[PDB]
């Protein structure tokens, strides 16, 4: 009778980490895309800041003299 | 007022110092002192330049913060 018990308990057991890892790893390979589409588009504005800072300075600069 | 009328006198001496061409009136060597003195303080708050000249510019290179 036990037999069953032990073994469907490991059984579900089992499938119940392995939803887990499933939702787990899945999350992951979401987080991954996340990072990917940041230093995609995200990372250039930096030098966008800088580059528009500069075209400023000279302006401003022109405009002074 | 009648009689307060009688500019005449004023006008009279006004005129003999307007027909006087040598300079300004009865001079005194203070004129020109004075004249230089406010001639100075024009320096102090128009620049130290050659105002009879048209300005040089060496322009700023522009500045980054």
């Amino acid at each position: 009778g036990e037999f069953a018990d032990k073994l469907n308990e490991q059984k579900i057991a089992q499938l119940e980490e392995v939803k887990q890892a499933s939702i787990k790893q899945i999350q992951d390979a979401i987080d991954m895309e996340k990072s990917q589409q940041a230093l995609v588009q995200k990372r250039h504005y930096l030098f966008d800041v800088q580059r528009n800072n500069i075209a400023m300075a000279l302006e401003v600069t022109y405009r002074e003299r | 007022l009648d009689p307060v009328q009688k500019f005449v006198d004023k006008i009279r001496e006004y005129r003999t110092k307007r027909q006087t061409s040598g300079g300004p009136v009865d001079a005194g060597p203070e004129y020109q002192q004075d004249l230089d003195r406010e001639l100075f303080k024009l320096k102090q708050m128009y620049g130290k330049a050659d105002m009879n000249t048209f300005p040089n510019f060496t322009f700023e290179d522009p500045k980054f913060e």
